[PDB]
């Protein structure tokens, strides 16, 4: 409907302008401009009245002003000395058909052509690369020197060739050889320096990315680590960082060379023929549209590839971390099958990426060939008409093909850099994520009494906020007295321990240390004054001494030995190969369970904490050590919270608190 | 396509070989180390190869 | 050693009269099942954790029967998604005692001939402790398997048919509860240590 | 030899990261994020050299 109406109205307007209306209009460029304006006004009015301008308006202004404007440009480049132009309506049907085709093709190209996230991520990458500015300055300097030398080499190469082909003068041959070698030597030196600088800049950027991402991850809240997987985080930290800096040495060099050369080449081809120079801009629309489509697809597939790589890395992480459990069920083949399935998904994503890239390269090669054929045909027509000579035509063809190649390379490389930077979106997201934690405190009092107070504390884990765990808990822990928190599994005792250490914030009520919120105390002071021996202690690979003093900047060996003696860990420590310098293994694997618990107790006690939270600290402990570590923990100036599953070796506690289903029960 | 097949096959073979070792091989080689060798060394090798 | 993770340097360890290395990997590891001291739980649904390593995926009837035997049905059923509840990588969702119940169900779903319980009752509550006691000394299936019960809860040790006091890597003594109590050796000293 | 050393240093960094990110409650309960960062930075310094 709308298209037929547009055609009919356009035909009627052109017929009217062909008749007595045209005679009133002037002749020449003003006549064509006025005819186009009248055509546009008539179409706009007759479409606004009929309400068909919703989607056909875009095509109006070009279709009506493509013929006049074109003519103007010609009269501005080839001159107006030629005959006055003919009116659109009076022109034959071929001009109208070509105008329709031009308007439609421009409309389609603009639809394809119409990013901020990529730009902001690239700006962030530039901010991260700022510290490497001197290296980039040196690289740019060497690049400029290399280009300048490579502009001089060809003259002497040609001199050598000419001397060989024609009369051979030994002196000229030697001089040409010497100068060719000299300039090649200088250019090669500069190119090597440039490449080395770019490579080192890339490596520094990669290491900086890794450090910043890891330091940002360390600051996140614990719900972040509950909602994510360690293998996938490691996959990000080891692969997306590589992607973010994987192209500088080559892409930067190519971009900068092309930028240096394009301006001069365009100047030259303007000097030869501005008409053909304007004609040569035919390629840019198609180039940019194709790049946009391909870049969208490429970025999508790159993100999917990184996700799949993370999943496969998690498969490997789980299989290797729990090796003794997979091997005790004869399930290695199952893990290998899972990994092979993940690798198959990754392979299919890789194949999609490569196939699309190959198709894009084929498409742009075809575009290049077609546009070069078109330019050659137009230049041949001009040369036949006598506008330009053979040498001018050849020089312009060389220059215009060179600029076409340079512009295509610029567009492709810029899009490739944007795709590579934007495919690593999770890295930037993690680096810029704000932990769901309260603002850091500043209280570091010299003297701490240790009086803890839970006041109507209600807590629900942020991962599952719909299920409360604590319901109006309220109690007091005094120094010099022992409080035994007892209840069944799932009661919420470890949740109380976590809240008392400020690992999580209560959804209601308050946790007070010395009458002030515990979140208002400094991180280091708080966690050096309030220490816990966890349910299943986690050790880190390294010496026993590091594990005991894990988090202390400077702890003397006498303190470590005293802590070991207090926890009864000195008995089995001296039986090790190197005493306190013996490697414990990953997760303390080369140890018995009771030895791990004793080492954790020694680590907790080395700090002389004001508040000590023993969360099942004597579960994997033999009866003798359980009796030994019964009640000496308190010293009259230390608050102690002994969490026990049952009323086992806790009846010697001053206060008893029974917890069931998150509710405190009075004695 | 051929290089993708090569990459996948090599990664699978390396993972299987790692899992075929003995119980103490995983106390000398730590989890992150083995994971980096399996997931990252093979990928770089395959990219360079292609 | 009894799971074939390590080979003995001396002596010999025979299952049904033949060394463990002579048995197929998966056959051996579905005929000998162990609950570890700190059981490992993978990041999958509880249904996939309980049946982890079985060539033929068991039906939900078998999985729920195993969970009932180990006492994990009570808390698994109460979960919003039930057996489809995805577990965290470290198993932090499952509290201590629940993870051991899931590991025990995983061990029991295989119907093994040798059942190792390595401090598996440390975290189990009263209900799961009663369930494991019933499984050991009351279940009709006890006649089809031998149990190695490494533990420190004397309630289960007292009923044990045999007791071995492995101190310093050597068995200082053995026999039934009455015999060791009469001997007044290391076992009696350990039992009466809290009473001192 | 150079590339072997590079791969080994990357593997050590991966070990540090994996060990730290798997025991975050323990790292935070002792206020030792800075120490883990320092270990990672030492490995990265090897890679840089
Ligand atoms: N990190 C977590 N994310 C979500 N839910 C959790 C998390 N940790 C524990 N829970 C849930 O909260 C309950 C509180 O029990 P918990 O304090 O962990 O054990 P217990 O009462 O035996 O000391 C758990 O049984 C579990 O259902
Ligand atoms: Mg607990």
């Amino acid at each position: 409907r709308p298209w037929t109406s547009l055609l009919l109205v356009d035909a009627a307007l052109l017929w009217l302008l062909q008749g007595p209306l045209g005679t009133l209009l002037p002749q020449g460029l003003p006549g064509l401009w006025l005819e186009g304006t009248l055509r546009l006004g008539g179409l706009w009015g007759l479409l606004k009245l009929r309400g068909l301008l919703g989607f056909v308006g875009t095509l109006l202004l070009p279709l009506c002003l493509a013929t006049p404007l074109t003519v103007s440009l010609r009269a501005l480049v080839a001159g107006a000395s030629r005959a006055p132009p003919a009116r659109v309506a009076s022109a034959p049907w071929s001009w109208l058909l070509v105008g329709y085709g031009a308007a439609g093709l421009s409309w389609s190209l603009w639809a394809v052509l119409s990013q901020v996230n990529n730009k902001v991520l690239m700006w962030r990458l530039l901010k991260l690369s700022r510290p490497d500015l001197p290296l980039l300055v040196a690289a740019f300097f060497f690049l400029v020197l290399a280009v300048l030398g490579e502009t001089l080499i060809p003259h002497y190469s040609g001199r050598v060739i000419d001397i060989l082909g024609g009369d051979f003068d030994p002196h000229a041959f030697a001089s040409a050889i010497f100068f060719m070698c000299l300039f090649s030597f200088g250019s090669s030196l500069s190119a090597g320096c440039r490449g080395g600088c770019f490579t080192y800049t890339m490596s520094r950027i990669n290491l900086r990315i890794r450090e910043q991402l890891f330091s940002s991850l360390l600051r996140q809240d614990l719900g972040f680590f509950q909602e994510t997987k360690t293998g996938e985080l490691n996959s990000r930290l080891s692969s997306d960082t590589t992607l973010m800096s994987n192209w500088l040495p080559l892409n930067a060099n190519v971009l900068l060379r092309s930028l240096v050369k394009v301006v001069g080449l365009y100047g030259f081809m303007l000097s030869i023929s501005p008409r053909l120079t304007l004609l040569s801009l035919l390629h840019m629309p198609f180039t940019i549209a194709a790049e946009k489509v391909y870049n969208t697809r490429h970025q999508e597939v790159l993100r999917e590839i990184q996700d799949a790589v993370a999943r496969a890395g998690q498969v490997v992480r789980e299989a290797v971390g729990g090796l003794q459990t997979v091997r005790s069920f004869g399930a290695e083949e199952h893990e290998v099958c899972r990994y092979k399935e993940a690798l198959e998904q990754c392979r299919q994503l890789y194949w999609r990426r490569d196939l699309e890239r190959a198709l894009y390269l084929l498409v742009r090669r075809v575009l290049h060939l077609g546009v070069q054929m078109l330019m050659l045909s137009c230049g041949l027509q001009q040369m036949q008409d006598g506008e330009l000579t053979q040498g001018s035509l050849l020089s312009f063809m060389i220059y215009q093909e060179s600029v076409g190649s340079y512009v295509q390379t610029l567009v492709y490389i810029y899009g490739d850099m944007l795709s590579n930077v934007g495919a690593a979106e999770k890295v930037f997201s993690y680096m810029d994520r704000q932990p769901n934690l309260p603002s850091p405190g500043t209280l570091a009092p010299t003297t701490l009494q240790g009086v803890v107070k839970f006041q109507d504390v209600s807590f629900a884990y942020p991962n599952r906020p719909d299920r409360p765990v604590l319901k109006g808990l309220t109690f007091t822990l005094r120094p010099g007295e022992v409080t035994a928190l007892v209840g069944p599994n799932g009661s919420g005792k470890s949740t109380v321990a976590a809240l008392l250490q400020n690992l999580y914030q209560p959804t209601g009520g308050q946790v007070l240390l010395d009458e002030k919120p515990i979140s208002q105390y400094e991180h280091c002071y708080l966690h050096s004054q309030v220490v816990s021996v966890g349910q299943e202690p986690v050790l880190f690979s390294g010496s026993v001494r590091n594990n005991i003093a894990y988090g202390l900047q400077s702890c003397e060996d006498d303190k470590v030995m005293a802590a070991a003696q207090a926890a009864h860990a000195d008995d089995f420590i001296q039986e090790m190969e190197h005493g306190i310098y013996t490697d414990v293994g990953e997760k303390g694997s080369q140890l018995a369970a009771g030895q791990k618990q004793r080492l954790a107790i020694a680590r907790a006690l080395v700090r002389d904490p004001r508040v000590l939270i023993l969360d099942e600290a004597t579960s994997a402990l033999d009866v003798q050590c359980e009796q030994a570590l019964q009640d000496w923990n308190s010293r009259g100036d230390r608050t102690v919270l002994v969490i026990a599953h049952r009323l086992q070796t806790v009846q010697r506690a001053h206060q008893i608190l029974v917890l069931q289903e998150g509710k405190l029960q009075k004695l | 396509n051929t290089m993708g097949h090569v990459h996948s096959h090599l990664q699978g073979e390396v993972f299987g070989a790692v899992l075929r070792q003995e119980t103490e091989f995983f106390q000398q080689n730590q989890t992150g180390n083995i994971m980096s060798r399996v997931t990252e060394d093979t990928s770089t090798l395959s990219d360079s190869l292609s | 050693l009894l799971q074939n993770l390590y080979q003995p340097t001396g002596g010999q360890l025979l299952l049904d009269g033949k060394p463990l290395p002579q048995y197929e990997h998966r056959y051996l590891h579905r005929q000998v099942a162990a609950v570890g001291q700190e059981p490992q739980v993978f990041g999958r649904s509880l249904q996939e954790n309980i049946a982890y390593g079985l060539t033929q995926k068991p039906t939900m009837e078998e999985i729920t029967a195993a969970a009932v035997k180990s006492g994990a049905h009570s808390f698994i059923s109460g979960l919003p998604q039930g057996y489809d509840t995805e577990v965290d990588e470290a198993g932090s969702q499952l509290s201590g005692g629940q993870r051991q119940a899931v590991a025990l169900a995983r061990a029991l779903i295989r119907k093994p001939c040798v059942l190792i319980l390595d401090d598996a009752t440390s975290a189990l509550d009263a209900n799961s402790q009663l369930q494991v006691e019933q499984l050991l000394y009351e279940s009709p299936e006890r006649y089809s398997r031998s149990v190695l019960l490494i533990t420190q809860h004397l309630s289960l040790v007292e009923q044990a048919d045999h007791i071995l006091f492995l101190e310093g890597g050597a068995i200082r003594e053995g026999g039934t509860h009455q015999q060791l109590m009469e001997k007044k050796g290391c076992y009696w000293a350990m039992v009466q240590a809290p009473a001192d | 030899l150079l590339e072997v050393q590079v791969r080994e240093s990357l593997a050590k960094s991966s070990q540090v990261a994996i060990e730290a990110l798997s025991a975050m409650p323990t790292v935070r309960s002792f206020a030792n994020e800075e120490g883990e960062a320092q270990k990672f930075r030492e490995k990265l310094q090897e890679i840089k050299t």
